[PDB]
Formats: structure tokens, C-alpha cells, sequence
């Protein structure tokens, strides 16, 4: 096929402007555009024709395209502006063609201790001979943590699945944990916590089968 | 105003065939080219096929080798993709696009809000739906577990829609069972609102599931 | 110039009203 390179993460520091770049054979020879694609959100046309535009896009967004490099500028750069940015033109038969997009990470946001909510299984549940501990992670800041669960203090080795964590809207991070037993699984241990690490501290939470 | 409001994912079999709708409103559609866009989860856009104004003209990605079908009906406003011959790497959300840019280049500048196409020898599987019961405390999280459902998606709402403040569905897991779990918490006054029913509305669509629980102490 | 060459592409793919 054709090309567009474009780096995977690129991040800006406080007070610079972003910027990101993508090349391809021949780039300057035909139209760039940019979209946006915020978390779960689909893609905005935020550059076309190189340079322009669309109404509504703020002037801070500024694009060029020279030799074999479309570059999409960003001043007075947000942290809303964290998104993952996708050019575009086209192959040798007028094609549409997209770069493989660059995750933006805008530097010096506040880092956030995660909020922990930690649910037992439901009386529904246990009489179906299943037990699912939930443990819903919050509002967290950066995006790494560490999930441990315990029984009776003692680490669990088997029964554990976590997601990635994934952006919010309010660009902090969530995540979950299950931890699935039998209903005699979840009886044979008096307490069983959930305990995320992030950054160097943790939050525990614990619940009792025994009421 | 524009809008394009798409439907028609699902969960298909390889070697199967699904039909996509677009259907556009605010704009003199029958002006416009019209694209098809796809994006497997957690990776890039991907360009599947784009339509001319009045139909005539298509192009396909390398891809698709003869398997889709691009068409529109002008006089309903809508746009169609027909995709036969799945493969598994098909898997994608879809999104429809209207062209703004041509003569003067390609620009895609509205997108519809995209559908989910698994293709999976798997079968579907509903969920169970299990209460979230508070314990813990001047606010109490209240929540319902979605368990061990396939294909994704699965859409939550509360009271009918009516309790939209503090409310956080959780994306899923993937076990290695091959189904997905989820849950979706509303975070509410305690003590203060014993006085209110919550109710979890979940809708898993591909398993005709849809349930409402209740959610009490 | 760059706009006419894109254009010259683009005319032969006929996709918008003239």
C-alpha cells in the first residue's frame, strides 16, 4: 500500500506547543487532513487541505505540509487537548489513506489517588454457587496501578481479572477487578480485600462474608 | 445540524453477511459523496469505501476484493454498506462520513457515531444481571454487575434513563472464559435517598437480552 | 500549482457535482 508515518506517543511538556508529525512519499503533493479522536468519542475534523480550518476549530490548531511532512501544531496547549490525532491523504489511485495515529499526552497534570469501591457477591449470586467480588478503581492520575487481592491477608494467586485502565472524560483513569469464586470459595475465608497501588502508595478495601 | 445516525452491527459468523444503514438529516444529502470508515477496537481508522454524489462512481479499500457493497437511496436519505464474506479481521466499528473536501482533496468532516461488527464463530451469550448492594457512608455507591455476556456491547442506564448524575459504567473485562463482564455504579445520597427505587435497565441486544433490576438493601 | 493537480485527480474520480 502506501505509507503516512506517524509516531505512536507524542508528549508536550508545560508551556510548549504540541506537535505531530507524518510523512509519506510524495505527502506534499497532495491535500493533509487531521482529526481528533477523543476517548470514546469518534473522530473530529480538526485540519484539511493542509492549512485550513472548519468552522468552530480553534486558531491554536495550525497545519502545514512541505516535501514528505504534514505537521498538525497546537498552541496554548489543554488538557483536554489529550486525544489521539490521525492524518490523512491518499495512495497512488486517489485512495483514502490514514496515518497510524499519535497518542497526545499532555505533561504536568495533577497526579490523583485512585477511589476504591469494593462490592461483595450478591445474595442472588451465591445461591447460583458463584460468588464475583467487584472492585471499580477511579479517578486516578497517571494511568498506572496495581490490583492485589487478599484472603484472610494473604495474596491470591488464581480467579483474578483486570482491565486496562481507560480514560475518562475528566482525563483521569478507571479501572475494574473481578474476582470470581465459588459461593464455598468465598465462605472459606473470613475477609477479602482488594488493594490498588499507584504510584508508590496503596488503597485497601475489604469485605466479610460473615456479615 | 447535520446528522447520520447509523445501525445494523452485530455478531456474524466467518463467511457471513451483514447490512450497515446510515441514515442522514440536516444537509442536502444527495449533494454529497459519502464514505465508509472503519476502526477495530483499540486500533486506527482504517478507510473502507466511498460513494459518489448521485451513486454512480465507487472505490473500495484494497481489502474488500469485491465482498462489500457501497450504495444510497436519495430519496430516504440513507446510506448502505452490504458486507458479505466476513472474516474474523473484519471485526470493527463502522462509521459513516460525509465528504466535504472534494475537488480539493478528501475531508471527512462529520462522522456518525459508529456500530460495533463482531465476526466470531462463537455464540451469543446474555448476561446475568446481579444488584450492587450498598454496605460501606453520607454517600452510598449502588450498582448492577453485567456477568459473563458475549459479543460486546452492552448499554446501562438507570431509572429509565432518569438518574444520570454520578453514574460510571465501567468498560468491560475479557476473561479467559472468552465473555465479557461489566458493571455500572450510581453514586447517591445515603440514609437521604431510601426514599428513591433504583432500578439497573441493561440491554445486551445481540442475546435479545434486556433486564431491569432492581437495586435495594 | 498544487490545487489544479489535485483537482485533475479528483475530477477523474467524478464523485462531486461540477
Amino acid at each position: 500500500s502506501y505509507e503516512l508515518t506517524q509516531s505512536p506517543s507524542v508528549s508536550v511538556s508545560p508551556g510548549q506547543p504540541a506537535s505531530i508529525t507524518c510523512s509519506g512519499d510524495k505527502l506534499g503533493d497532495k491535500y493533509a487532513c487531521w482529526y481528533q479522536q477523543k476517548p470514546g468519542q469518534v473522530p473530529v475534523l480538526v485540519i484539511y487541505e493542509d492549512t485550513k480550518r472548519p468552522s468552530g476549530i480553534p486558531e491554536r490548531f495550525s497545519g502545514s505540509n512541505s516535501g514528505n511532512t504534514a505537521t498538525l501544531t497546537i498552541s496554548g496547549v489543554e488538557a483536554g487537548d489529550e486525544a489521539d490525532y490521525y492524518c490523512q491523504a491518499w495512495d497512488s489511485i486517489t485512495h483514502v489513506v490514514f496515518g497510524g495515529g499519535t497518542r497526545l499526552t499532555v505533561l504536568g497534570q495533577p497526579k490523583a489517588s485512585p477511589t476504591v469501591t469494593l462490592f461483595p457477591p450478591s445474595s442472588e449470586e451465591l445461591q447460583a454457587n458463584k460468588a464475583t467480588l467487584v472492585c471499580l478503581i477511579s479517578d486516578f492520575y497517571p494511568g498506572v496501578v496495581k490490583v492485589a487481592w487478599k484472603a484472610d491477608g494473604s495474596a491470591v494467586n488464581a480467579g483474578v481479572e483486570t482491565t486496562t485502565p481507560s480514560k475518562q472524560s475528566n482525563n483521569k483513569y478507571a479501572a475494574s477487578s473481578y474476582l470470581s469464586l465459588t459461593s464455598d470459595q468465598w465462605k472459606s475465608h473470613k475477609s477479602y480485600s482488594c488493594q490498588v497501588t499507584h504510584e508508590g502508595s496503596t488503597v485497601e478495601k475489604t469485605v466479610a462474608p460473615a456479615e | 445540524e447535520v446528522q447520520l445516525v447509523e445501525s445494523g452491527g452485530g455478531l456474524v459468523q466467518p463467511g457471513g453477511s451483514l447490512r450497515l444503514s446510515c441514515a442522514a438529516s440536516g444537509f442536502t444529502f444527495s449533494n454529497c459523496a459519502m464514505h465508509w470508515v472503519r476502526q477495530a477496537p483499540g486500533k486506527g481508522l482504517e478507510w473502507v469505501a466511498v460513494i459518489s454524489y448521485h451513486g454512480s462512481n465507487k472505490y473500495y479499500a484494497d481489502y474488500v476484493k469485491g465482498r462489500f457493497t457501497i450504495s444510497r437511496d436519495n430519496s430516504k436519505n440513507m446510506l448502505y454498506l452490504q458486507m458479505n464474506n466476513l472474516k474474523l479481521e473484519d471485526t470493527a466499528v463502522y462509521y459513516c462520513a460525509r465528504e466535504g473536501g472534494a475537488p480539493s482533496g478528501w475531508a471527512l468532516d462529520y462522522w456518525g457515531q459508529g456500530v460495533l461488527v463482531t465476526v466470531s464463530s462463537a455464540s451469543t451469550k446474555g448476561p446475568s444481571v446481579f444488584p450492587l448492594a450498598p454496605s460501606s457512608e453520607s454517600t452510598a455507591a449502588l450498582g448492577c454487575l453485567v456477568k459473563d455476556y458475549f459479543p460486546e456491547p452492552v448499554t446501562v442506564s438507570w431509572n429509565s434513563g432518569s438518574l444520570t448524575s454520578g453514574v460510571h459504567t465501567f468498560p468491560a473485562v475479557l476473561q479467559s472464559s472468552g465473555l465479557y463482564s461489566l458493571s455500572s455504579v450510581v453514586t447517591v445520597p445515603s440514609s437521604s435517598l431510601g426514599t428513591q427505587t433504583y432500578v439497573c435497565n441493561v440491554n445486551h441486544k445481540p442475546s435479545n437480552t434486556k433486564v431491569d433490576k432492581r437495586v435495594e438493601i | 500549482d498544487k490545487k489544479q493537480k489535485v483537482h485533475a485527480l479528483f475530477y477523474k474520480l467524478d464523485i462531486v457535482p461540477i
